């Protein structure tokens, strides 16, 4: 609901009228003073997983990402405190450059910012407080492809029921399905 | 033995292969925490340590080079860290 | 397999899989560059400067804390050696086959190996002076060999 | 085997055995083909009817031919279910 | 020294369906061998089978359901023409009704009635019957 938390590249601002105030409004969590004061994000998306479950994502700019990731606990608590029945996850905005081909003078793509490795970097900050201990993209019989994500179990106990609405938000962003599983240490 | 599902492997098989080899490759070393008697000041030392480890303040000799796995110089607090 | 010797030897290191720094590792990217920049001013090469900041320090491969490699961050502001260390430690040990191989004339078993360190000199040479790592007109001559090392 | 005009022109349809899904032949004298008869639930008698399988003898020679004779049973709803 | 890893790896299905064996192994993944193995489980020759994924280069567990029978590889990717095709089927297929010279093309790596419906010759790959 105001120009501070919430700026673009661009003007369009639609959906942010209680978003971009939801985190201007709080108080006293740890890191209040380093958080409110100047950083910032870009854009929100209201994505549906299974039936009536909604889930507001936040778009991030990318260099204070890591600064996101330090208060992200304490921030899913406020955020689901008060946008109830709803789940919070943090995506950057990560701008695919096109694979250039035979069809002025671009200076090359830097292979951080391709396809593959965009699509890959929205995993291990869309599951940040479980980081990845394995992938098992396995193809199932008639071309389609299936992602199954290992994560670790040494931080099990926050990521139980986010697991459902993470293939969605992973479906949606992407294009392609996934599935988690949480094996044994080794 | 037409039949060993080679995706799954219980981890005792795991345990016992190369560090190579592996369905997924992981290391056997690790990272310990050695308190040396005497002081305030946990080490981090590396497991296959090939350098002499010494101590800041209380300066003595923490830890031997050896073949494949550093021997600790005295008897003392040690744990398996991470 | 190994080049000049018919050995099948599989023993190397292998990273794990997890590209993060684990929980008890607090020290930043900024302390362990500074670390850096400190010990390798005390004489030290880029093979030996992430052995010691392992065994003592924890940090398991400066990569995954500062998103670059030891040699790329001494070459960041001009203080990396001229040749390269591998280039060197061969250049080193072929001046010392070869200091050895005047006293010992009839050491017919050090004239083999000097031919076969002095190739993998060259064959080595042959790639930085393709990737301009080294000039063009770098020779290695068994001459002044004992002067390009110290 | 179902020409353009779909008639059967074939003067058998040989087996395949049931682990290495290969093609028993005419005169392969070592492929078994034995029953395996399963019980009722409740009292544990022979009920009437059992289950076939057949062994090529090229697998059976190799010698796991029980392997691949325990894991149909363990699929197909006999021996243990653990 | 690796010189290619489709000839390797399909070596190593070939060793093991005829072993017996339910899975096979392949040490080194690639784009080429994903799709050369989804055109043989597409026309039905293997199952279900996994990429595992490393960093380095990933391992490929191939579910082997039993029939195949020779699964090799043209070793020099020679080029082949929609005029030289049909001298290629009559040398490395067992019939006529059967089997598949699979060929990488611009279009795609296909089969070679693939390559034939539509109008793209291309560079054979290998073979699978």
């Amino acid at each position: 609901s105001a120009k501070i938390v919430k700026p673009n590249g661009e003007k369009p601002d639609e959906f942010e009228s209680g978003i971009s105030q939801a985190l201007l409004e709080l108080e006293m969590n740890s890191d209040l003073k380093a958080q409110l004061r100047e950083l910032n994000i870009t854009a929100a998306k209201e994505i549906e997983v299974g039936g009536g479950r909604k889930a507001i994502i936040i778009f991030v700019p990318v260099p204070q990402l890591k600064s996101f990731q330090k208060i992200q606990v304490r921030l899913v608590r406020e955020l689901e405190k008060k946008f109830s029945g709803k789940h919070v996850v943090f995506i950057a905005q990560r701008r695919i450059l096109p694979k250039p081909t035979r069809k002025k003078n671009k200076q090359k793509r830097p292979r951080s910012r391709t396809l593959t490795a965009v699509h890959d970097a929205i995993l291990e900050d869309l599951v940040f407080p479980s980081e990845i201990v394995g992938k098992r993209i396995r193809v199932k019989l008639d071309g389609s492809r299936l992602i199954k994500v290992h994560l670790d179990k040494a931080q099990q106990n926050n990521v139980e029921h986010k697991v459902e609405t993470f293939s969605g938000v992973y479906k949606k962003l992407t294009g392609k399905d996934v599935n988690f599983e949480f094996p044994e240490f080794q | 033995p037409l039949a060993k599902d080679l995706l799954h492997p219980s981890p005792e098989e795991e345990k016992r292969k190369h560090k190579k080899k592996r369905l997924v490759q992981s290391p056997n070393s690790y990272f310990m925490d050695v308190k040396c008697p005497g002081c305030y000041k946990i080490t981090t030392v590396f497991s296959h340590a090939q350098t002499v480890v010494l101590c800041v303040g209380c300066s003595t000799v923490l830890c031997q080079p050896t073949g494949g796995k550093a021997r600790l110089t005295e008897g003392c607090s040690f744990r398996r860290k991470q | 397999g190994r080049m000049h010797a018919p050995g099948k030897g599989l023993s190397q290191s292998a990273l794990p899989y997890r590209r993060s720094v684990p929980t008890w590792l607090k020290l930043t990217s900024d302390d362990v560059k500074e670390q850096i920049y400190k010990l390798a001013k005390k004489g030290l090469t880029p093979s030996q400067i992430g052995v010691i900041l392992r065994d003592s320090h924890g940090v398991a491969q400066v990569r995954f804390v500062t998103g670059n490699k030891i040699l790329r961050i001494l070459k960041s502001k001009g203080l990396a050696p001229d040749l390269p260390e591998d280039l060197y430690h061969l250049i080193k040990k072929a001046v010392a086959v070869r200091k050895h191989l005047e006293r010992n004339r009839k050491d017919k078993d050090a004239k083999f190996r000097l031919i076969l360190i002095e190739s993998r000199i060259h064959r080595l040479a042959r790639y930085y002076k393709t990737k301009r790592v080294l000039p063009p007109n770098w020779k290695y001559e068994s001459s002044t060999a004992s002067a390009l090392v110290a | 085997m179902q020409n353009d005009a779909g008639e059967f022109v074939d003067l058998y349809v040989p087996r395949k055995c049931s682990a290495s899904n290969r093609i028993i032949g005419a005169k392969d004298h070592a492929s078994i083909q034995m029953n395996v008869a399963e019980v009722d639930k409740v009292t544990g008698r022979f009920n009437g009817q059992f289950k076939t399988y057949a062994i090529c003898g090229a697998i059976r020679r190799m010698g796991e031919s029980d392997d691949s004779i325990l894991r149909l049973a363990k699929a197909d709803g006999i021996v243990s279910k653990n | 020294v690796r010189m290619n890893v489709l000839a390797d790896a399909l070596k190593s299905i070939n060793n093991a369906e005829k072993r017996g064996k339910r899975q096979v192994l392949i040490r080194p993944c690639s784009k080429v061998i994903v799709r050369f193995l989804t055109v043989m489980m597409k026309h039905g020759y293997i199952g279900e089978f996994e990429i595992i994924d490393d960093h380095r280069a990933g391992k490929i567990v191939v579910n082997l359901t039993g029939r195949l029978n020779k699964c090799g590889v043209i070793s020099p990717r020679f080029d082949v023409q929609l005029k030289d095709l049909e001298k290629w089927q009559n040398n490395l297929l067992p019939s006529r009704q059967f089997g598949f010279i699979v060929l990488t093309t611009s279009a795609g790596i296909m089969d070679h009635e693939e390559a034939r419906r539509k109008h793209t010759g291309g560079k054979i790959l290998g073979f699978f019957f």
